[PDB]
């Protein structure tokens, strides 16, 4: 009863396979290739249809490797978009972009299947409540309120802090929820994955003893795997995330790295999908490609998906297609700074560029949101300047420009902050701030009263209290 | 003198530092020249092919 | 779309010719339309994707467009005599090299044929050439160093081995001093070297060769070289039979090191062979599937777990800035595919500061892990104190507080800037390397004279390699920096430079 | 609530509609503009209309000018 | 734009009288033509503009003309795209003007309105 076709070219990963006048394959429906590469037969190459090219002949993606394939190799058609295994099955593995275990711990228990393509919850069936959560990290907490529920969004370079990051929230807020939480390597490196999944394993989170309650699922489709396999990846993770959000009505963390790299191999593959490209050499539906997968993670009145994801900007250029479309469907973003990461104020935020659709009086209350747009003027002012006491210097401003320069830099000192994930690299363990310390913190700053104090106790330190020990202690050393 | 000397060393600092952000400027303004060229030149023959 | 490739007229004429038969050309295809790099062949009809197809010329290819009724192929030479109409036969095997251990000592054409005028090289022939990375069980964490032999390195950016650390820089500023430094250091370790020169001069590439021959590196070297003159296919290519011929000894429970000079050139081939095959291009004439080239070559060094055998590969790329543009397409490419880097910069390295390791914007992401005991405990002062220097030196000019800043720039930072600068072609012991630091950073140099620095430095060296061998066979014993080491070596820099005042 | 229409388009929706969603709110309000009734109409991100747009132009082949975009 | 011209033609020419031609922006004449040329399957010129740009500008300007009979001053408003002066558009109308007159943004910016360009707009008397 399935479809049986013959393979008519291959072009790299793209591969157009004839099919018999009568019955062709719908969009999206997997192809299973028999193929045979010096073993016996491993049907390893699944494709997926893009289009339906005319005269009996649909053109697919490989999510496999190509090499090896004929001409006239025999494609079984699945009748059914790429269906990977849900539920409990999948917590405590690692999976492909196919379903398929990596961890070489067994096969999965594959009763429930969902497919990874479905459209996205309607709009009767959405959340309206705003609520945030603290992180544990100052400029985050104050800046860039990240909501509960929302899509938050991680903007940084090669080599600015975007995975130190990433992995400092699963350090605090991954080990608090109730629900689940996935992780997806939309393409990234696998020595982080295999570091990661280490750590998972030490800290008990993975037992292997009792796999089947882990409250993780780990997917990852890396820097290597072809872009099929890059580019679906996303796909399937956000297929297990919805079956803990929608079926047991969970609230589900989706930890995304780079989904810049999902976009990346969209364009990869549509290059040789034979498609005009946009202006810099993206694909045409580029913006309808993120909208398909970021409408998705949302929140209904069953459950709540949190996404965390790393959106790379190429050569630093935040206003390239691909992070410039992320922005939209992002809700709190944190940008990271290559001139911040040189400077060693770790994290990196940017603090006025990194903005967030909670930092509002009505949300987060009038005394947080005050302190916040102080900050924020400060810091404005003294970006500002930036250019005149570059060149002059700040002996040719006034006293009160003066005063403010002095303030803006206690501010962006008291910024960073140690991370429990970079113990190696500052030393100084890290520091878990809350959010009333913080507002506390910087009152103190900008009140005038932390004025007689030198600049380095503010960094690289937790709530202002130690900044005074520090400062404390520097006057005693001499 | 003393006011002179401390203008004399001021002036030096400053065109120390507007010599090295002229540096950085001219790299900038290279880095923008040849992007802007490449993406001309790219959308000139992304109309011809697509013709 | 009107036109096609075997829409030539004896083709058409052999079709009318018989229409319904029994067998087609099966591994015999005709050539027609040699192009650029290209050339589409009508016939092979059961070709692979990936195949290796046997020119009449003597050129191989690589069937890489595999379209309904012709296969377009990729040269891997410049096929100047395939003459238009003749015939092109496919070997049945995928693209691969032989690898064997009678490879060390050699040099090779990205095709493993001997560029080196010796002879030919036994095999059993394997390693596919696109051979896949390890996965997330099949790899485990960094914990052993691979010295290179420089102090900078070693102390603040210290690499084990299965980690990519770039080797990033202007032209001309170092980062084949640096690649064969640590190449020539590893003489007692028991590391196969690769490297990769892919698109250096010839004479570059003679230079390195005869110093590794001369210093005695090429027991344990292999060297792949495709010069500038070299077809874009075969500088695009070289890099992968480099990591084939690696993997071959890295999955054979022997550690590697490999170099690819000037991963930047293949990059630069690889745009250059795109563009010629009609892909639109995204930034800077890039071909976009660029970051899928540097990746899948990358995530081939890796540090298998005790099932596989505990192999590593550690890979060197380099990468040339423009200007020392760090924010470029292929710098920060890379940078986002290897586990930290190194930044030379031209500024230093005019300046006299010849390692030019820009230590303020260079990381290495194992750290402790790769360190051994010793220089953790020796190295946590030495970057203090350089970390002090950095922002001394760019921002006061005589000091603030110039009493200790003239003790702690003039005593630290200028000394041991002298003692951080390294010959060329001259590694250390990382016994040397422990006891070098330990003499500048604890506060024993504060007062020699800055040019005589150097002399103190190499002189102390050979005196303690020579009266004292059980500091260094304690340090080669347990590898920390016991009390007793520590105080033998105090009295030894005493007699050092009581001798060394006369 | 009682005297406004909500013309909505998710990102996930295709780029024939999101092209199209600002002209469904335009003939909505010209009803009762010219039945002698005051109308407003807002749309936002009316570059997301130019991008669907873009999508649609170069899906269909149809010759790119700046920036991808097409001619009008 | 050539409806308009030949209204004026007729007036300079048969009847004798001198004519006063406003014309509002002919980048949109320019821009018409732009917009119908990547259609009519010519190839792309200049930062995408048709490549007839300089002789589309040229046939019209030349009509426009006093030609010792009657006499045409004519008053043309010519949009710079993005305050890009040098934009093809503009920069292939500077040639056919008499006496240019350029506008700065930097002047409306504080109200020097007219907010012409002092040291920009030339002219020939
Ligand atoms: N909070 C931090 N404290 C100290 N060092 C940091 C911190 N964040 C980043 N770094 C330094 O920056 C380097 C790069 O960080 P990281 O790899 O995590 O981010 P990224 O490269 O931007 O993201 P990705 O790994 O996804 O490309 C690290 O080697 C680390 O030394
Ligand atoms: N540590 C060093 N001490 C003395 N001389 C050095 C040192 N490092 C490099 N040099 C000299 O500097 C020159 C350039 O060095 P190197 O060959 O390492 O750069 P490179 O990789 O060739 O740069 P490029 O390939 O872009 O030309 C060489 O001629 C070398 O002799
Ligand atoms: C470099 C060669 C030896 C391996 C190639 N394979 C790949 O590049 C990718 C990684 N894979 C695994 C594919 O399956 C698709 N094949 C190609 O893209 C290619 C691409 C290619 C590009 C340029 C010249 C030749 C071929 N192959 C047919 C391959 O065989």
């Amino acid at each position: 009863k399935k479809n049986l076709g013959r393979i008519a070219q291959i072009i790299g990963p793209v591969l157009d396979v004839a099919f018999p006048p009568g019955k062709m394959p719908n969009i999206y429906n997997a192809l299973i290739v028999k193929g045979r590469d010096t073993a016996g037969q491993p049907m390893n190459v699944t494709c997926e249809v893009q289009q339906l090219l005319g005269n009996n002949r649909v053109r697919a993606v490989a999510m496999s490797a190509t090499d090896g394939l004929t001409r006239g190799m025999e494609v079984i058609d699945t009748g059914a978009p790429l269906s990977v295994p849900v539920g409990g099955a999948t917590l405590g593995r690692i999976f492909n972009v196919l379903g398929e275990p990596v961890d070489n711990l067994g096969p999965v228990d594959t009763r429930t299947t969902s497919p990874i393509h479905r459209s996205a919850p309607a709009f009767t069936q959405l959340d309206t409540k705003l609520s945030i959560f603290e992180t544990g990290i100052k400029v985050v907490d104050l800046l860039a309120p990240y909501r509960r529920g929302g899509k938050i969004g991680l903007f940084g370079g090669a080599g600015v802090g975007k995975t130190v990051l990433i992995m400092e929230l699963i350090n605090n807020i991954a080990k608090a929820h109730g629900g689940v939480s996935v992780f997806g390597g939309v393409g990234e490196r696998t020595r982080e994955g295999n570091d990661l999944y280490m750590e998972m394993k030490e800290s008990g989170v993975i037992n292997e003893q009792n796999i089947a309650e882990s409250k993780v699922a780990l997917v990852y489709g890396q820097m290597n795997e072809p872009p099929g396999a890059r580019m679906r990846v996303g796909l399937t993770a956000l297929t297990m995330a919805e079956y803990f959000r929608d079926v047991n009505e969970q609230d589900v963390l989706l930890f995304i790295d780079n989904i810049f790299r999902f976009v990346q191999a969209g364009s990869e593959v549509s290059a040789l999908l034979g498609r005009m490209p946009s202006a810099v050499g993206y694909q045409p539906t580029l913006s309808t490609e993120m909208g398909s997968l970021q409408e998705r993670i949302t929140s209904t009145k069953e459950g709540s998906i949190t996404s965390i994801q790393a959106v790379y900007v190429p050569a630093d250029d935040l206003t390239d297609p691909a992070p410039a479309t992320t922005f939209a469907h992002l809700d709190a973003t944190t940008v990271l700074s290559r001139g911040l990461a040189a400077k060693g104020i770790y994290p990196a935020v940017d603090p006025l560029d990194s903005t967030s659709t909670m930092l509002q009086p009505r949300i987060v209350g009038e005394e947080h949101y005050e302190i916040a747009q102080r900050v924020k003027e400060t810091l404005q002012r003294y970006k500002e300047l930036q250019d005149i006491i570059a060149i002059l210097g700040l002996d040719e401003l006034s006293e009160e420009d003066r005063l403010t320069v002095a303030r803006a830099r206690k501010i962006e000192r008291f910024l960073s902050q140690p991370f429990f994930v970079a113990e190696v690299f500052t030393g100084s363990p890290g520091k878990y701030v809350g959010l009333a310390e913080t507002i506390r913190g910087f009152q103190l700053i900008l009140s005038g009263e932390l004025d007689s104090l030198p600049e380095q106790a503010f960094y690289l330190v937790g709530n202002i209290d130690e900044a005074t020990a520090k400062a404390m202690n520097l006057e005693m050393e001499s | 003198a003393s006011e002179l000397a401390a203008r004399m060393t001021a002036m030096s600092n400053a065109t120390d530092n507007a010599n090295e952000l002229k540096k950085t400027l001219s790299i900038n303004y290279n880095r923008a020249r040849q992007a802007k060229i490449t993406g001309e030149i790219l959308e000139i023959v992304a109309g011809a092919n697509a013709c | 779309a009107t036109i096609r490739a075997d829409e030539i007229s004896k083709i058409i004429r052999e079709r009318i010719e018989g229409y319904n038969r029994e067998v087609k050309v099966v591994n015999t295809g005709t050539v027609l339309q040699v192009g650029d790099g290209i050339a589409r062949i009508h016939g092979l009809d059961e070709v692979m994707a990936g195949e290796l197809v046997e020119f009449e010329e003597g050129t191989i290819g690589i069937a890489l467009n595999l379209e309904s009724n012709n296969v377009g192929v990729v040269l891997m030479g410049d096929g100047l005599m395939i003459q238009e109409g003749s015939s092109v036969k496919a070997t049945g095997r995928i693209a691969q090299i032989p690898v064997s251990e009678a490879y060390l000592g050699r040099v090779i054409n990205a095709l493993a044929k001997p560029i080196d005028g010796r002879g030919e090289i036994t095999a059993s022939e394997s390693r596919l050439i696109e051979s896949p990375a390890p996965g997330i069980m099949s790899r485990r964490s960094v914990y052993e160093p691979l010295q290179t032999g420089l102090i900078a390195i070693d102390a603040m950016i210290p690499v084990g081995r299965g980690q990519r650390e770039l080797i990033i820089g202007d032209r001309q500023t170092g980062k084949t001093a640096v690649a064969t430094d640590t190449i020539l250091n590893q003489q007692g370790q028991n590391v196969i070297c690769v490297y990769v020169a892919i698109g250096q001069k010839a004479s570059s590439v003679a230079q390195v060769v005869t110093n590794f021959q001369e210093r005695g590196a090429m027991e344990y070297t292999i060297v792949v070289a495709e010069t500038a003159d070299s077809p874009a296919t075969l500088q695009y290519l070289a890099p992968y039979t480099g990591a084939a011929l690696a993997e071959y000894f890295m999955y054979r429970e022997r550690h590697t090191l490999i170099i690819y000079d000037d991963l930047s050139k293949q990059a630069q081939a690889y745009r250059q062979m795109s563009l010629l095959l009609r892909r639109p291009p995204g930034r800077e004439a890039y071909p976009g599937d660029v970051f899928y080239l540097h990746s899948r070559l990358l995530e081939r060094a890796a540090k298998l777990s005790s099932l596989l055998g505990e192999g590593s590969m550690t890979a060197l790329p380099i990468v040339e800035t423009q200007a020392g543009d760090v924010s470029a397409y292929i710098p920060t490419n890379v940078i986002s595919i290897t586990d930290g880097q190194i930044f030379l910069s031209a500024d230093l390295f005019n300046a006299g500061i010849r390692p030019a390791i820009n230590v303020g914007i260079s990381v290495s992401r194992v750290g402790s892990a790769a360190q051994i005991k010793a220089m953790k405990k020796v190295a946590g002062k030495l970057k203090l104190e350089l970390a002090q220097f950095a922002e001394l030196e760019a921002f006061a000019q005589f000091a603030s507080d110039l009493d200790k800043a003239t003790q702690n720039q003039l005593a630290r930072g200028q000394r041991l800037r002298e003692l951080l600068k390294q010959p060329q072609s001259a590694p250390l012991t990382v016994e040397e390397q422990v006891m070098t630091i330990y003499t500048g950073t604890n506060g024993y140099l504060d007062s020699l004279e800055l040019d005589q620095v150097r002399k103190y430095l190499v002189e102390l060296r050979t005196y303690v390699k020579t009266n004292k061998p059980e500091f260094q066979e304690i340090i080669s014993s347990t590898k920390t920096f016991t009390e007793e080491a520590e105080a033998l070596l105090k009295e030894a820099i005493q007699e050092q430079m009581e001798r060394f005042l006369l």
